[PDB]
RNA sequence: GAAGCCAGAGGAAACUCUGGUGGAGGCUCGCUGACGUGCAAGAUCGUCAAAUCUGAGCAUGGGGGCGAAAG
């Protein structure tokens, strides 16, 4: 469930949670 | 203008040859001779009508050639085909290989051949000069520069590949890729490598007389007996061209592992996984083999060429044939799984773990130890007979690692351990316990091994620490995991 | 894109490069088995019909050791002549004989 | 819908030609040492009978 | 019971006739439509 | 290497013979001047040079 | 100009003279006073042929219609099939003007 | 305005690991320890400090010089001089050290600090050795 | 007793209902075992055996283990 929605490799692009 | 009368001589001859091709075998010859005018528009205009004359006559079945009335005009056409078509392929080979940058005024001569010969892949594979065809595509290959070019070969060979059904087409060209790959030192842009992953090879009472009643029946029984040959023929040839082609994809993905090229091996390693429950028996333990060398080489940027070796042994195993095969074929994955845990507290203090449908090539270290981990806790096969030692100490390790790990490496592992606790419940409860804590022994941090550590003497502190984590993420993440362990 | 390669595949070649390989025969043992009736056998320009009857025909009789013929079936063998998958089925359809030949005791 | 689901004469080449005012005129017509060789020929008949030979199979064919 | 299964089997078969013959009666309705509408 | 050797089995080397040498418990490979002289044994056109 | 052929056609039989039919056309064919033959695609080889012939020799104009014979009916109107067409009189369509 | 803070601290932190900016990522590391030292949230900096500690320079001998050590409170960059001195290797050596002690003293009483310490030890332990 | 067809009613039709014709596959009437899968502590599924009667002529097959089959 939780450990194959993080596993997907567009999770880690970078972007800031000031900038949504 | 002239390209009006060139345009006219074009549309005479095309029209000609779709009506009735027998009678008019020159216009093959007529083709060529109107294409050497030296006015670029005409040149462009030929080229496109070659292609879509040749698409429209050329047969089922290739034609010998000759050497040593009806009958006779058949030979001479054919043979004036075999000519054009010669010829054609030669003018094409010429273009693509022409200098590309010209005045803007749209796509070169360049790009027209590339679209033909492209065109003339999927359509006519099955007709003469198959290679003449297929070196023009690879020649484009062997470059390492993108445009839309490259992009069109790549999607020429990918769908021939896909829709190859009897396997001589994709041999050639297997052979012609496998052979520019060593030409060029492995020098590819790993899209070719991906074409291998597309084999397909490697996945009314109409009367009728007494005289002719009884030349259907002799028929049907000529057939019969030629559809049942035929289809045990067909059998041997698909298994021997599938072991050439797997002795070629096998052969290059070696040599690229021994030469050790950074940018191909999580390609490489891809297709391994993918094709390996296709070969003999004897050479699956020596995959596995070859695998633990190229660790131990790393043990010896390394932290990636480790994690992809240990996510294809794990993705070997997945399979179902290699899975029945476990205690046959002596398949152990516990030097992995202890290689895997001995790794986990350097991983920590590596910062480029972030620095990034495929099952091995990921790009990111993260995700790789992600599919490392849900493979040894998580497994497709025996879930819930999986060692409590081994989720234990996977368990208290991975609390230290999501303690110095950057905010989404660590919210992953976090999201993680909130499955592992979910299935499993019991078997790491004691873990958060005090009370149900192992007294037989410490705990040993350092261990060489996974069962040397007792984890089940220990405590999960670390909850302490990341309750106070700068990322709301985190917080909302480790109160999602005791959330799981209170309800257990 | 920019000498013939010796590819044994017979198992009486394979016998013969086994005896060099092992203190058997040395070089010169070999060329002196050479200079036998075979030797100085016209070949070059002559019929297809005359040659292939002789092919057929005047095979020297040598013997084959088993190490020999295990190495050519070795050499030989296919990429996917053994994947798991096809071991699988084969010991599957061994039990069902076996199963089957009981039931027609019974 | 149930329904959907040694040339002849004709007229399509002829049409706007001499040969048309021709035709349409209707006029009567009618239509009215070293031994090579041998080896050449030995050669051909020994590969008739090998092909033969080997159709007789009917899995070489 | 058996009342619905009849004609649920009823249902698929006319469903299946009318996905064989969906568009040619209507081309040929359509074509119909100016053949005697022509030019007024 | 283990790699070495998954490549050897996929594809034989020329001299590939089977055997093991004594000397070193490397397999023995035959040489091209050894393989010259049992093609040249085998067919029977040249049974010495010159 | 599928659309054209047909909103000329319908029109030509509801103001015009026309016969259907191989017989029908035939037989107009040998009186001399056809005008244009429309002959369906799925037409027999020999019935081509044969149109064709009297069609040059009257020099009567010959069409080849692009879709068959139950097209070429559903074309004119008709409920039935229709292979072969002769018009007598264009009425008030401008079939004959090309 | 926690979360988006560190975050861009720690981009512009992450930038360019090299040698001509690393007083300026000590800089930042120094903003860090403060924030979560006024504070009671987790900054992890042990990745930070010992990718300095492992960098080429401090693996590589030094060269023989002598000049005026550079105060590291008013500097963005690094002169050409220090590439191989002995200085600069020393001054940095003593700026790793303090930022280490500094965030380890921050968390030295939570009841987790042996497992919070236990991947740096080790790395520490790694990179004496190798020395 | 089904498709199919005819007639009438409701519905824009698709269709629904009623009365008929039609007589089909099918079903009916007369005097249990072996295995395989199982990813658990055995659930669910899949393969095979039981297979128109009869006169006069006629042909082929059969054991075991090893092996991917070819042998």
């Amino acid at each position: 469930n939780k450990a194959a929605e993080m596993s997907v490799d567009d999770f880690f692009k970078g972007g800031f949670e000031i900038l949504s | 203008e002239q390209i009006r009368q060139a345009q006219e001589e074009l549309a005479k001859i095309a029209t000609q040859l779709n009506e009735n091709p027998e009678e008019y075998p020159g216009h093959f010859k007529a083709l060529a001779r109107i294409g050497e005018t030296p006015i670029l528009a005409i040149q462009k205009l030929c080229i496109v009508t070659q292609m879509a004359v040749y698409k429209d006559v050329i047969p089922g079945y290739r034609i010998r050639p000759l050497g040593e009335k009806e009958v006779k005009r058949l030979r001479t056409y054919e043979q004036a085909l075999v000519a054009g078509y010669h010829g054609y392929l030669k003018t094409l080979a010429t273009y693509a290989a022409s200098s590309i940058p010209e005045d803007r005024k749209g796509e070169p001569i360049s790009s027209i051949a590339f679209t033909c010969a492209c065109e003339l892949v999927n359509a006519v594979p099955h007709f003469n000069f198959r290679g003449d065809l297929l070196r023009i595509l690879v020649k484009k290959l062997s470059t390492r520069k993108i445009d839309r070019d490259f992009v069109k070969c790549r999607e020429a060979l990918e769908k021939l590949f896909q829709d190859d059904e009897e396997g001589n087409a994709s041999q050639e060209a297997v052979s012609l890729l496998s052979k520019m790959m060593k030409a060029r030192e492995y020098r590819v842009d790993e899209s070719v490598l991906n074409l291998f992953l597309h084999l397909r090879l490697l996945s009314k009472w109409e009367f009728r007389t007494k005289k002719q009643r009884k030349l259907l029946k002799a028929e049907k029984e000529a057939q019969k007996v030629m559809e049942q040959a035929d289809a045990t023929v067909s059998h041997e040839e698909r298994e021997r061209i599938q072991s050439e082609i797997l002795k070629m994809v096998f052969a290059t993905y070696f040599r690229i592992l021994k030469a050790r090229v950074p940018h191909l091996m999580g390609a490489v390693l891809e297709g391994l996984a993918k094709y390996a429950h296709l070969i003999n028996q004897d050479f699956f333990g020596d995959l596995l083999e070859a695998l633990k060398d190229l660790i131990r080489d790393t043990d010896r940027d390394t932290s990636r060429e480790s994690l992809l070796c240990t996510v294809t042994a794990f993705a070997l195993l997945e399979g179902q044939d290699a899975h029945n095969a476990r205690s046959d074929l002596h398949l152990d994955l516990s030097f992995f799984i202890t290689n895997l845990y001995r790794s986990l507290l350097s991983l920590s203090l590596n910062p480029d773990l972030e620095l990034g449908n495929n099952k091995i090539n990921l790009q990111t270290t993260t995700v790789l130890l992600l599919r490392c981990l849900t493979s040894v806790l998580l497994p497709p096969w025996n879930i819930r007979s999986v060692p409590p030692i081994r989720l234990a100490a996977f368990c208290k390790q991975l609390m230290t690692l999501a303690l110095q790990v950057p905010e989404k490496s660590s919210q992953a592992i976090l999201g993680l351990l909130q499955d592992v606790v979910h299935t499993h419940g019991r078997k790491v409860a004691a873990l958060w316990n005090t009370e149900e804590r192992k007294g037989d022994g410490t705990y040993k941090p350092l261990s060489e091994t996974v069962e040397g550590s007792n984890p089940f003497t220990t405590t999960i502190w670390e909850g302490e620490l990341l309750r106070k984590h700068y990322c709301p993420k985190v917080r909302e993440g480790l109160k999602a995991m005791e959330k799981e362990l209170r309800s257990i | 894109e920019e000498r013939p390669n010796i590819d044994i595949i017979t198992a009486e070649a394979m016998t013969l490069a086994h005896q060099l390989a092992t203190g058997e025969k040395t070089k010169a043992d070999l060329i002196d088995e050479g200079y036998n009736k075979y030797a100085f056998k016209q070949k070059e320009g002559l019929p297809d019909w005359f040659l292939e009857d002789e092919a057929k025909h005047d095979k020297p009789i040598k013997p084959i050791t088993k190490e020999a013929a295990q190495a050519i079936k070795e050499k030989l063998r296919a990429l996917n002549a053994r994947p798991i998958k096809k071991v699988a089925e084969a010991r599957a359809r061994r039990k069902l004989r076996q199963a089957k030949k009981l039931e027609k005791l019974k | 819908q149930m329904h959907m689901t040694g040339a002849f004469f004709r007229l399509k080449e002829i049409d706007q030609t001499d040969a048309l005012r021709r035709i349409a005129k209707g006029k009567m017509a009618m239509l009215t040492e070293d031994g090579d060789q041998l080896e050449r020929e030995l050669d051909a008949m020994y590969e008739h009978y090998k092909e033969r030979k080997a159709s007789q199979d009917a899995k070489y064919r | 019971k058996a009342r619905e299964e009849r004609l649920a089997i009823r249902k698929q078969l006319r469903e299946q006739r009318k996905q064989a013959v969906e568009e040619h009666i209507k081309a040929i309705n359509k074509i119909l439509r100016e053949a005697e509408s022509a030019g007024t | 290497d283990a790699l070495q050797n998954l490549l050897d089995s996929i594809e034989v080397p020329e001299g590939w013979t089977g055997l093991t040498d004594p000397n070193t418990g490397k397999p023995l490979n035959l040489s091209r001047d050894e393989l010259e002289l049992i093609r040249k044994v085998q067919q029977g056109l040249i049974p010495d040079d010159v | 100009e599928a659309q054209s052929i047909g909103a000329k056609l319908a029109l030509v039989i509801k103001s015009g003279k026309v016969v259907l039919g191989y017989r029908s056309t035939l037989k107009a064919l040998r009186s001399g006073k056809a005008k244009l033959i429309l002959i369906a695609a799925n037409t027999p080889p020999l019935r081509k042929s044969e149109l064709e012939y009297y069609s040059m020799m009257s020099k009567t104009p010959v069409h080849h219609y692009s879709g068959t014979n139950i097209e070429l009916g559903t074309a004119c109107g008709k409920l039935f099939r229709c292979s072969t067409m002769a018009i007598l009189d264009a009425g008030d369509s401008d079939i004959l003007a090309d | 305005l926690i979360y988006p803070l560190v975050q861009v601290t720690l981009g512009a932190m992450r930038l360019i690991p090299t040698a001509i900016y690393f007083p300026l990522r000590f800089h930042l590391i120094r903003s860090l320890l403060r924030l979560s030292r006024a504070t009671d949230t987790y900054i992890p900096l042990a990745s930070a400090l010992l990718e300095v500690l492992q960098s080429a320079e401090m693996k590589k001998p030094p060269k023989s010089s002598t000049l005026k050590p550079l105060d590291f409170a008013t500097a963005y960059k690094t002169p050409k001089s220090y590439l191989r001195t002995r200085v600069y290797q020393d001054g940095v050596g003593e700026q790793v050290v303090e930022l280490l002690s500094e965030f380890f003293v921050l968390w030295s009483r939570n009841i987790a600090f042996p497992e919070f310490a236990l991947p740096t030890i080790v790395a520490l332990k790694r990179w004496m050795k190798e020395m």
